């Protein structure tokens, strides 16, 4: 499939070009919504914890996925467990309300509350990228904030996530050849 | 819908569960689908 | 009087990836509109194919330039997405999430040498199971493919999927060093006043490549 | 036999704020008649906006005096439901129970001189990101507008609502002093024996004036 | 209705959940729509 | 306002082979396709019965030679799936996991002389509750049936099932020696220059074989 | 179907429960019941 180098027009070449039957496609496995509908475990603030989506490791599934998209939607979805009363206030909430019950706090039960949570940002889209400066990414941009005695643990869950114009992402650079890690074998 | 698989209709509202969405007044997949291909090629046997 | 039920043991666990929906717990929000924006993917590979990326030769380049020597081999590497060439392609980015994966490999070939430059290239695919070919002769009773250098700058080739199963692992395991899914081999038929002129190359999925399992692999 | 079912971790925490009904405890009572009572208000966003409320300008005052030196400046505040200015009025009351607000704030003026008294007043709207404007002048290339005392002594004017995002907190940040909506100034461009001549100043909700995600943030 | 949000019917009977009200023999919504508008004046282009 | 519900004792244990299904955990998996294979079999006492197995005479051979002598007992052993002579057939290894059967047992006789040889064999059938026969003459009067050596080398014949009860047990008890379901006994009629040639016999489920209540008896 | 028993319809989808199949474009029982019965023989009273 010879065709026009520097146009940047998409050219699929299939197998057929030599003989040849190009076979069945299923990609539910690699849809945004799907993927990246998990439980990612971030590593808290022992007290006050803004519920950013930045905050997620960006080493991992669903920290590094998230982080192709640059502008994103997604409702949340956290799990958390605590020591008290947790208490999520909104987004754009003085952090002194923080401390009022009022506001959807969730008596402890064991051994995790996990509640889901409304996408509250004024922006119509968030963005995991932001050059109003060339870390160091809007106050706006966040899902509200939670507090308890002792949270310990944290896990974040998009849900009917969106995501707009992908960005790299980068795979482990390997020495050798091949990056030749231990596959689980019986 | 996404990664979530139950029959049973949900037991919440809906405006309860997610945010609701509003309309005012995709693309990779076009451009995927677009793709020319075979051949620019006056092919032979 | 009230409805009997049997609390049952080994259910109902958190579990970290099941389906069911949280409880909710602050209501009647109704978000900005975002309908028609720009450049919405949903689904990664509609993204990895629609845009391919750069492969990664010695010294860290995206080209292989030629040569006039006696060798003829402008490259050769295992077929595998953990491979060090694939190592910064959005492809083996992407494939680092799952285990395994099926279908063809497209690999576009853009030479970008001077006008009165001129090329052969080759490109065969040797299966596993055999020493992967050292010349061109010998590759040339491969699914081997050929063209040369013209107005027309560009060159795909899928890379075709064989194997005795019906998928194939993302990753190479650390005891495997035979290499299982066979080698891709670049010639340089020949080169017409051509040397030190790049070909550069770039990688993407075909219609019919899949990837499946996702896992998180620590993978940085 | 019976139904199984599985009872599962992380739901049904009390929580708060949840919808769910309590279960009921004592029946079947029947309350006095209340129907067709007086005065009834279903939406705190009516009663905002049919009600307009005074503003506070320096001394504590509702009013502002005109005045007879070179400067025109009568006020001139921070777009912020938190402001000093809008402390005393409803909506500013009401505001700091929700997190953030979008769309249009009235502000009507009038003027409570002799009949002897005359004046023209101006109110621009300067957006963020430069100065506000310390003359009349210069504020003339705003969102002006500008009236005169007459037979009818009233006049009011709709803050446009105007940001890149589509709402707006409604609390100030301790760190930001800049202003992020930007200020409302208004002028006097002349006055006739009008010297010590108050023009009241009230506030409220226009048509399209929404809050939205309520939060207790102390707010005493 | 409220702050409530569940589509499945309310297990308990209705007058054993709430308390029942009674006929015998809204304001402000209208005054806020009854707000004049626009101008007193004769505009001009 | 919540559905009450009450959670009963007694229930829900986990219990090894209770019919419930698991709660699933990671979804949308599709598997290669596999229609059409070869070999399949939905049912173990349909390769039971499609393909019968040796038996085991004494130094561990599954023939039963002729015999020179007055004797005429070719062989003799309890109906008993859990017998010696049947512990290597399938039919016995697959009856160690099911507590009790039912109907018939074939049993194939199939000749291996030369063919010069020739002879008449008997088998048959006594019930318990006396003593099992030693000569071919008293046998005469139980169910037997008596072929010979020809052009055909198989002969097939069904052990008939009596018993009082409905079913009766795989397996022998400790306690009981008498044999409950009574002999077969393998006679030799007479034989004709056949000395020392082979009978090799082998058996499978009939039509109405049954096997029911599975069961772990250790059983190696 | 196999060692499951409730009339109740299943809470989960179906692609989350089990592995869903693909066709592509048994033989004991054929085997048993092709099985030849009674006699080559010509049987006698």
């Amino acid at each position: 499939t010879t065709s026009a180098g520097e146009s940047a027009d998409p050219v699929t070449a299939t197998v057929e070009n030599y003989g040849g039957e190009t076979q069945v496609q299923r990609r539910q496995h690699t849809d945004v919504s799907f993927i990246l509908d998990r439980f990612v475990k971030v590593t808290p603030k022992d007290q006050i914890n803004v519920l950013d989506l930045m905050q997620t490791p960006a080493h991992t599934l669903v920290g590094a996925l998230l982080r192709t998209a640059t502008y994103y939607f997604a409702d949340l979805e956290v799990a958390v467990k605590h020591e008290g009363n947790l208490t999520w206030v909104p987004n754009g909430a003085p952090e002194a309300a923080l401390d009022n019950t009022t506001n959807p706090t969730a008596y402890h039960k064991a051994p995790l509350t996990r509640l889901a949570l409304p996408y509250t940002a004024p922006h119509r889209v968030l963005a995991t990228v932001y050059n109003g400066e060339s870390r160091a990414l809007p106050t706006s941009f966040n899902y509200g904030a939670i507090k308890a005695t002792r949270v310990t643990e944290l896990l974040y869950r998009m849900k009917r996530a969106e995501t707009y114009c992908p960005r790299p992402l980068l795979a482990i650079h390997p020495d050798q050849a091949r990056h030749k890690q231990k596959i689980v074998a019986p | 819908s996404g990664n979530t698989g139950s029959i049973i209709n949900n037991y919440y509202m809906q405006q309860y569960q997610n945010s609701m969405d509003t309309q005012l007044g995709d693309w990779f997949s076009k451009l995927a689908s677009s793709a020319f291909s075979g051949l620019f090629g006056a092919l032979l046997a | 009087g009230i409805f009997p039920v049997a609390c049952s043991d080994g259910y109902g666990g958190l579990v970290t990836t099941d389906p069911k929906t949280a409880d909710p717990a602050y209501g009647k929000v109704f978000n900005p509109p975002r309908n028609m924006l720009p450049g919405r993917f949903t689904n990664f590979l509609d993204v990895a194919e629609a845009c391919p990326t750069f492969l990664h030769f010695e010294g860290d380049v995206p080209y292989v330039t030629t040569k006039t020597d006696s060798d003829r081999v402008l490259a050769q590497f295992d077929l595998s997405l953990a491979a060090k060439h694939m190592s910064n392609t959005f492809l083996a980015g992407l494939a680092q999430y799952y285990t395994q994966y099926s279908g063809t490999i497209n690999l576009h070939f853009m030479f970008t040498g001077p006008t009165d430059a001129k090329a052969r290239y080759m490109i065969a695919y040797a299966p596993p199971g055999m020493e992967p070919p050292k010349t061109p002769e010998a590759a040339a009773h491969c699914i081997h493919a050929e063209w040369d250098t013209g107005l027309n700058s560009k060159f795909t080739f899928s890379i075709p999927y064989l194997s005795a199963a019906d998928y194939t692992y993302t990753a190479s395991d650390v005891a495997e060093t035979t290499n299982v899914q066979g080698w891709v081999c670049l010639f340089q038929i020949t080169h017409g006043k051509a040397d030190g002129d790049a070909l550069v190359v770039l990688a993407s999925a075909g219609k019919d490549f899949e990837l499946r399992l996702p896992v998180d692999a620590r993978t940085q």
